[PDB]
């Protein structure tokens, strides 16, 4: 089994240092190129920078050259990368990758093809301080809904940081209900929101509320959607 | 600077034979590879030199193509086959891109489109958010443009999109509008707009 | 003797001489089981003269010679006795002598690059044929006519190198190829590079 461990991933700010690293095993870690691939939330995959298997060869994105630093001890067979001056769009999961074939000796030379792959770090970069959401309704108000279908729901406004957890009636109401993912505001602070589409006519009178969870800040509210 | 292209969505159902079409810029050769990811998870190597099957990997992908136009086919689609898959010029490191979504077929479903004005506690607090639902709608394009005092509103809206629902493999959208108590006293025309395939014409409330 | 011969070294190692500028490593003092060579894998050209493989397995040599370098695909039919030609004219000549082995493989996917790679050279002028083992690194400015180059090129006078360009566009004849040719020697001392049987 060959396997690519990662650490090192956590919450800094603009500006600061992480170092990650990528432990790797079941093969012979210097006979291989390895690269460190990465994905901001709501962008797709870039390649953050690559090394082949000796060290004596790296690659790095534009948008990181002189600030990240990738390298490797073979006695350990660890991959790291050394990041510098980072700004908040360096947000994202980290992988770590091996080449499929070995021995290349210059980055930019031979066919590369990554074939086994880390679970990944994430990286956040951001001054904000850890904070609990605020919850708001979502004005089930019996306008334009005389029929069976009506749309309700909460509002998990300015929280940082990821995640929040956000139930109905402690799991109890699991058709219907669709947890938006999140976004991150210009103030630094997350937002999402969770409707429940539900028969307007009874379906249970007023008897539903939101149980929003915010494990980093500890906060709980359960919020009742009434008119 | 990407170097491989391919269509943003295709559409199918489990049992289906799917092709994805890949162009990459000339002078790649054979060195072309295909990855699955499914979301939040690291890709998988599929294919790699455009046409060899990567160890471990189930027979139904293979690949194909000569020169610039390369294909990734999958046979007889798996319900755990539903993922984003790109083609990847395997020198210099081009980026991925949004890749191609292979998303499941059904038959086209127009969104019940829903308007909620901000909260009264959100207005202590000095702002405002409008929110406009989409829910459960097929075709995931769609357009959503707010509308104050019948202007179109831009760079003030955030959408954000669920994974194609299990059971009912429709989408839903959330769009917000920001707005400050001081700039929410010129108001009370405040619409949402959606542009959408299901519907004949566009959709407001 | 009983240590393993260290082939390893020159078939794996990562980068490969220019063909012109070819490497040679001495094997000495140490057993070799050719077949597990051939098991490596995946050779394209694995092709003897004066010897069989089947048989040493069973040989004793005062030294073996490796010499390893990187060559176009259809240039590697001139890594033989007999054989004319830019590479055996001008980079490396086998004698008709020749008792050994050359080995060589497709390593597109280590020396070629998507704008080509032109790392890689080889001697295209030179004012008579290499003798056999014969290694020139000289970069002499090539007087093809009458005028004194003086070390500046000028249009009877040329750079005496010149580059593959290996991209992957280019299949197999001009894709680039590791070669290694192994030398075995019977010179007039004791055997010290034997095969595990014997
Ligand atoms: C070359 O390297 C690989 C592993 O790095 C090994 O499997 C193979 O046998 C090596 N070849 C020789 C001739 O030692």
């Amino acid at each position: 089994e060959v396997q690519l461990l990662e650490s090192g991933g956590g919450l800094v700010q603009p500006g600061g240092s992480l170092r990650l690293s990528c432990a790797a095993s079941g093969f012979t870690f210097s006979s291989y190129a390895m690269s460190w691939v990465r994905q901001a939330p709501g962008k797709g995959l870039e390649w953050v920078s690559a090394i082949v298997g000796s060290g004596g060869s790296t690659y790095y994105a534009d948008s990181v050259k002189g600030r990240f630093i990738i390298s490797r001890d073979n006695s350990k067979n660890t991959l790291y990368l050394q990041m510098n001056s980072l700004r908040a769009e360096d947000t994202a999961v980290y992988y770590c990758a091996k080449s499929l074939i070995y021995g290349h000796y210059d980055i930019l030379t031979g066919a590369y093809y990554f074939d086994y792959w880390g679970q990944g770090t994430l990286v956040t970069v951001s001054s904000a301080s850890t904070k609990g959401p605020s919850v708001f309704p979502l004005a089930p108000s019996s306008k334009s809904t005389s029929g069976g279908t009506a749309a309700l729901g909460c509002l998990v406004k300015d929280y940082f940081p990821e995640p929040v957890t956000v139930s109905w009636n402690s799991g109890a109401l699991t058709s219907g209900v669709h947890t938006f993912p999140a976004v991150l505001q210009s103030s630094g602070l997350y937002s999402l929101s969770s409707v429940v589409t539900v028969p307007s006519s009874s379906l249970g009178t007023q008897t539903y509320i939101c149980n929003v969870n915010h494990k980093p800040s500890n906060t709980k509210v359960d919020k009742k959607v009434e008119p | 600077a990407q170097m491989t292209q391919s269509p943003s969505s295709v559409s199918a159902s489990v049992g289906d034979r799917v092709t994805i079409p890949c162009r990459a810029s000339q002078g790649i050769g054979n060195w072309l590879a295909w990855y699955q990811q499914k979301p939040g998870k690291a890709p998988k190597l599929l294919i790699y030199a455009a046409s060899s099957l990567q160890s471990g990997v189930p027979s139904r992908f293979s690949g194909s193509g000569s020169g610039t136009d390369f294909t990734l086919t999958i046979s007889s689609l798996q319900p755990e086959d539903f993922a984003t898959y790109y083609c990847q010029q395997a020198n210099s490191f081009p980026p991925f891109g949004q890749g191609t979504r292979l998303e499941i077929k059904r038959t086209v479903a127009a969104p019940s489109v829903f308007i909620f004005p901000p909260s009264d506690e959100q207005l202590k607090s000095g702002t405002a958010s409008v929110v406009c639902l989409l829910n459960n709608f097929y075709p995931r394009e769609a357009k959503v443009q707010w509308k104050v005092d019948n202007a179109l509103q831009s760079g003030n809206s955030q959408e954000s999109v669920t994974e194609q629902d299990s059971k009912d493999s429709t989408y839903s959208l959330s769009s917000t509008l920001t707005l400050s108590k001081a700039d929410y006293e010129k108001h009370k025309v405040y619409a949402c707009e959606v542009t959408h395939q299901g519907l004949s014409s566009p959709v407001t409330k | 003797p009983t240590n393993l011969c260290p082939f390893g070294e020159v078939f794996n190692a990562t980068r490969f001489a220019s063909v012109y500028a070819w490497n040679r490593k001495r094997i000495s003092n140490c057993v070799a089981d050719y077949s597990v060579l051939y098991n490596s894998a995946s050779f394209s050209t694995f092709k003897c003269y004066g010897v069989s493989p089947t048989k040493l397995n069973d040989l004793c040599f005062t030294n073996v010679y490796a010499d390893s370098f990187v060559i176009r695909g259809d240039e590697v039919r001139q890594i033989a006795p007999g054989q004319t030609g830019k590479i055996a004219d001008y980079n490396y000549k086998l004698p008709d002598d020749f008792t050994g082995c050359v080995i060589a493989w497709n390593s597109n996917n280590l020396d070629s690059k998507v704008g080509g790679n032109y790392n890689y050279l080889y001697r295209l002028f030179r004012k008579s044929n290499l003798k056999p083992f014969e290694r020139d690194i000289s970069t002499e400015i090539y007087q093809a006519g009458s005028t004194p180059c003086n070390g500046v090129e000028g249009f009877n006078c040329y750079f005496p190198l010149q580059s593959y360009g290996f991209q992957p566009t280019n299949g197999v004849g001009y894709q680039p190829y590791r070669v290694v040719v192994l030398s075995f020697e019977l010179l007039h001392a004791p055997a010290t590079v034997c095969g595990p049987h014997h």
